[PDB]
């Protein structure tokens, strides 16, 4: 299952696109199995509106479109089982 | 672990569905599932141009059903 | 059946009010909330996204397109502070 | 066994291969970019991905009078929530 | 006297349509359907609106999007 | 009853386990190459694990 | 000139193609892959790969250095391919 | 990591803009949602605006949300006394 | 006391048409009789045509199988 | 030298002055050599993000001297060109034109060939317009000039090159451009013009030929 | 792997050794190549895989003689440990490029000695490098694409 994978990425600074356009960048501290996703030092661009710095937020997991992960990532020792 | 919705209140009685794409519906209630599909008799099916359609037995997906009203009083 | 649909079955017989997926809020007195928040209420009026008024004895929403619930706050005491 | 003859052979093919797919997501951008993973849901761990989409300047006249323009943005690593995929097709 | 998954297991292989709730359409040898009906697809030609905008290849079609099926 | 002969009571596959291929998952890595040491180790002779 | 359509999926594979980003054995296929790679997962030069053999082999790693280049060097290529014209717009303020 | 937000004074986003800012007392699996002291706003939330900072905005208590259609969570101040 | 498995299962004991109505899709609407289904209510239905009502169009279809979570009816 | 970027409409074109090669006493020994050499040097002057990676010599006796003066470079791509684009045309036009000849100096001019319209169209068809432009004002000098203001009354900013138009204006002076091209093109090369289809009127106009 | 056993020409040693879980069916010494095998009614639960690189002349570059010589040299000598009488030699000519094995196969190695052999000649990075330290040493390049 692919969400464990994200599970495993704690503490990494990850954009996150919804599906309501707001792109929001920040460190995640959190993801249940629904991809439930807990984020810190939060930027959130909700889009046509200016961005707005929070201290915390909290994602639900149905309302991801995608993840923005940074280039210093390994993977081929994370998605391993 | 799917419990069928409380319906023998509304068996038997005159009810206008709501349903999903700003519709509207008009019938008999004749049973359910629990997922609350409704099979409907008499039932007319009153668009928004104005114009009242019967058609008689009809089945409902519980999908698209946002509300029902008792027109009968229960 | 966790704490909200609780306190949902803690609000039967009481006045509340739900906002639907399309828009429309009805404010009446609750029969039967059921686990899926499917919710026969009565003495009620709908309130369309046309600002309109109307009124009626007993309605039947189904939980999935509710938006959400106002529900009184004889509720917001007791007992849930444990939660 | 049955995990490489299914529908999701298009992936598990693509994945084995690691050749490149374009999907056209829900909201209509479309992703070119290279499987790293997948699974049930098609929650594609995708590397090397434009995401091309199409828009139109949004009346800058003010007469409402433009052409749409297709703008495309790259991003290295993404995880792909795959409720928003509608397609996703291997390269010819 | 026929029921849906031997429908499709009736047409694994013949040239179909699969139509998405989208409006966009799918022609093609779909190859394999699977518990969801998610839909693999080769040899496939988009028409959008009843008109193609491009012979694609190899496509899968998630389950959750498609309207109905076509034998074509 | 035809209903029983179908193969009735419309089902709905949320949480139960489905049938078939649908579970196919498929995941691309490869690790670094964990090469030996051979020159200047201060160890015995033969290689480390 | 293609647009990518809206209702199609079709536009953007015309687009990408123009702008070019495409003993009784068991029997069976092994698809051996054989691939070189870092621990940030880029598949990796065969000249670097054996430089990666090689610092594993003698023992004895990079100076300070060359690593500083190297590492440099990676986060130029990731600075550069994340990506004056509208400056140049802009002091065209003349 | 919610159980570390019960009681605060949340700021929840719904799926079509309606957003909320109540008392985070108690959520579901489905994070459906139970908010006491829960205000509703529309076009303008603050950042200290030049005209007034809330407007476009209505009382309503407390609310069951459904998490079918609920976005996002923030605290926008503590707790109060009571 | 019927069910709507009840009246699909007594409808594909008719073969008489229906037409079924979408999710949210109101001037797209599919006539057709119904050969066969099962519990997630994908419909295989015979010598379908989609009907637009505001223009009234009938696009012949063939043998067509619908799926289930996108019909809000089917009136006989 | 005339270094256009597609993309980016970038045209860093570098003034070569009469002095670098009155009294140079060499043949083309130093010619191409030199060309390459200040081209790299360009390439040396900016960064590494705006450095390209990929370069395409027009004339097919340059990039033998490209591959050795960019050996600082081998992240970089020297291949040539079927199509020929007539950046003579800029010569043509007054404004780089005089800027060429008046300038004393050997210098490293900048210039946005495409004046604002990366703005409104993509910049495929931003350079397809570009080398319409081009092409049909090489093919005849003033006629494309005044083509080029379909009014008398529209005017070019001093920032800008060609005159500011918006799409319909673009798109008739467009269609207005092409036929002229293909006009030149059908009284030159011996052949009418409705005998051709939109893959060689696009190789005509990119210079290819058929 | 003793850090002389790569130019240790005369013995041998063991590179590789596979465990099975069960018990392999495996069969007589045969070629890379011998696309026909008959197996051996021997079962095996350890395999080993050795490794020997040669730099082969001209009269003497037949790898496959060369594979099953030293394989059925080196597992009847007294000089060469092995974990197993069965197991498989792979002999590599860096001179002439070439690759062959000749010991014993259990069931898929075979094919997958095959192509590891295949894709390991065509891709591998130290041969790469003594490819292009060789093309370096003669000053013979190829044309550029």
């Amino acid at each position: 299952k692919l969400v464990r994978f994200l599970m495993k990425l704690s503490h990494e600074t990850v954009t996150i696109e919804l599906k309501n356009g707001t792109q929001v960048h920040g460190t995640i501290t959190g993801v249940d199995v629904s991809m439930n996703t807990h984020l810190k030092a939060v930027k959130m661009t909700l889009k046509n509106r200016e961005p707005v710095q929070l201290e915390t937020l909290s994602i639900r997991g149905n309302n991801i479109r995608y993840f923005i992960l940074p280039d210093s990532l390994p993977l081929d020792t994370l998605l391993v089982d | 672990k799917a419990h069928p919705p409380e319906l023998k209140k509304f068996m038997d009685k005159k009810l206008s569905l709501k349903l999903n794409g700003g519709r509207h519906v008009q019938g008999i209630l004749r049973g359910f599932d629990p997922f609350m599909n409704l099979v409907i008799d008499e039932c007319v099916e009153m668009a928004t141009s104005g114009q009242q359609n019967n058609i008689g037995m009809v089945v409902i997906r519980g999908n698209s059903i946002i509300m029902l009203e008792a027109l009968e009083r229960v | 059946i966790g704490v909200p649909i609780k306190v949902l079955h803690e609000a039967e017989g009481h006045i509340v009010t739900c906002e639907t997926n399309t828009g429309e809020v009805y404010r009446g007195k609750l029969i039967e909330a059921e686990d899926n928040m499917n919710c026969q209420m009565s003495n009620i009026t709908v309130t369309y996204r046309d600002g309109r008024v109307a009124q009626l004895e007993q309605v039947y929403i189904r939980g999935s397109k509710i938006r959400f619930l106002i529900l009184p706050d004889m509720l917001k005491n007791a007992p849930m502070l444990k939660s | 066994e049955e995990f490489n003859t299914g529908p999701l052979s298009v992936l598990t093919q693509s994945v084995k291969n690691n050749t490149q797919v374009l999907i056209n997501c829900r909201n209509n951008k479309k992703l070119l970019g290279r499987v790293k993973a997948f699974d049930r849901h098609c929650n594609m761990v995708l590397e090397n991905v434009k995401e091309m989409w199409t828009e139109v300047p949004k009346s800058g006249k003010g007469k409402k009078k433009s052409k749409p323009v297709n703008k495309d943005r790259y991003i290295s690593k993404m995880f792909l929530r795959g409720d928003s995929v509608i397609v996703v097709l291997r390269n010819p | 006297p026929l029921n849906p998954k031997p429908f499709l297991n009736g047409l694994t292989g013949k040239p179909v349509m699969v139509k998405l709730k989208w409006g966009m359409e799918y022609k093609g040898y779909l190859v394999s359907v699977d518990g969801y009906m998610n839909m693999q697809l080769a040899n496939t030609e988009e028409y959008i609106d009843g008109a193609l905008s491009g012979h694609l290849g190899e496509v899968l079609i998630r389950c959750n999007n498609v309207l109905y099926i076509r034998g074509v | 009853i035809e209903m029983m002969k179908l193969m009735a009571s419309f089902d709905s596959t949320k949480g139960k386990k489905v049938d078939g291929s649908v579970n196919a998952y498929a995941i691309n890595v490869s690790q670094k190459r964990k090469y030996r040491q051979y020159m200047n180790r201060k160890g015995g002779f033969n290689r480390p694990l | 000139e293609e647009p990518i359509v809206n209702r199609g999926l079709a536009a953007a594979l015309l687009l990408c193609q123009n702008k070019g980003l495409l003993k009784e054995k068991d029997g069976y296929k092994p698809d051996v892959k054989i691939e070189y790679v870092d621990e940030t997962g880029r598949k990796l030069t065969p000249k670097e790969a054996f430089r990666q053999l090689s610092h594993r082999f003698h023992g004895k790693g990079s100076g300070k250095m060359k690593t500083e280049r190297r590492m440099k060097k990676l986060d130029e290529e990731a600075l550069l391919k994340k990506m004056l014209g509208t400056v140049a717009l802009l002091q065209e303020q003349k | 990591k919610m159980l570390q937000h019960i009681d605060y004074r949340m700021r929840c986003i719904l799926q079509d803009g309606r957003i909320f800012i109540g008392t985070f007392k108690a959520f579901d699996k489905h994070m459906n949602l139970i908010l006491c002291d829960c205000d509703e706003f529309r076009k303008i939330k603050p950042k200290n605006s030049k005209q007034a900072e809330r407007e476009e905005k209505r009382v309503l208590g407390l609310v069951l949300l459904r998490g079918e259609n609920l976005v996002s969570m923030t605290v926008e101040g503590p707790p109060p006394k009571d | 006391m019927v069910q709507p498995i009840n009246l699909i299962f007594r409808y594909l004991q008719n073969r008489s048409r229906i037409q079924v109505w979408l999710y949210e899709q109101v001037n797209m609407r599919i006539e057709g009789c119904i050969i066969g289904f099962d519990e997630y209510m994908n419909l295989v239905l015979d010598d379908a045509e989609e009907i637009h009502s505001k223009t009234k169009s009938r696009k012949q279809l063939g043998r067509i199988m619908l799926k289930g979570d996108n019909i809000t009816l089917l009136q006989s | 030298i005339f270094i256009f970027n597609p993309r980016t409409g970038q045209l860093f074109l570098k003034i070569i002055h009469t002095s670098v090669w009155a009294g140079q006493k060499r043949l083309g020994q130093l010619a191409k050599w030199k060309t390459a050499e200040e081209v790299a040097a360009l390439i040396r002057s900016l960064p590494v993000e705006e450095q390209p990676k990929q370069i395409i010599v027009t004339r097919k006796g340059m990039l033998d001297p490209l591959e050795v003066h960019l050996l600082d470079f081998p992240n970089i791509v020297i291949k040539g060109s079927e199509l020929q684009l007539p950046f003579q045309a800029c010569l043509k036009v007054e404004k780089f034109g005089d800027l060429i000849l008046k300038a004393t100096e050997p210098q490293m001019v900048l210039f946005n060939l495409y004046d604002d319209w990366l703005k409104t169209i993509s910049s495929y068809t931003a350079f397809s317009r570009l080398i319409l432009i081009l092409r049909a004002l090489h093919v005849n000098n003033d006629r494309a000039k005044v083509i080029l203001k379909p009014d008398k009354t529209t005017i070019t900013e001093p920032h800008h090159i060609w005159p500011t138009l918006t799409d319909e204006e673009w798109i008739k002076v467009e269609v207005q451009l092409k036929d002229l091209i293909l006009a030149d093109y059908g009284k030159k090369n011996n052949v009418n013009v409705a005998s051709l289809t939109q893959s060689e009127i696009r190789d005509i106009i990119l210079g290819m030929e058929i | 792997i003793h850090p002389r056993k790569s130019y240790k020409m005369n013995s041998s040693c063991a590179d590789i050794l596979l465990f099975a879980s069960y018990k392999w069916n495996v069969s007589r010494p045969s070629l890379l190549a011998d696309s026909k095998d008959v197996m051996d009614s021997t079962t095996t639960q350890k395999y080993w895989i050795d490794i020997q690189l040669r730099w082969g002349d001209y009269d003497s570059h037949d790898i496959e003689r060369y594979a099953r010589a030293k394989f059925l040299d080196y597992t009847t000598d007294n000089m060469s440990i092995y974990p197993s009488p069965t197991g498989v030699l792979i002999a590599i000519d860096l001179a002439y490029n070439l690759h062959s094995a000749y010991g014993n196969w259990f069931p898929g190695s075979k094919p997958l000695i095959q192509q590891a052999m295949a894709k390991i000649m065509k891709a591998n990075p130290a041969l790469y490098v003594l490819r292009e330290r060789i093309r370096k040493g003669l000053q013979l390049y190829s044309s550029e694409p």
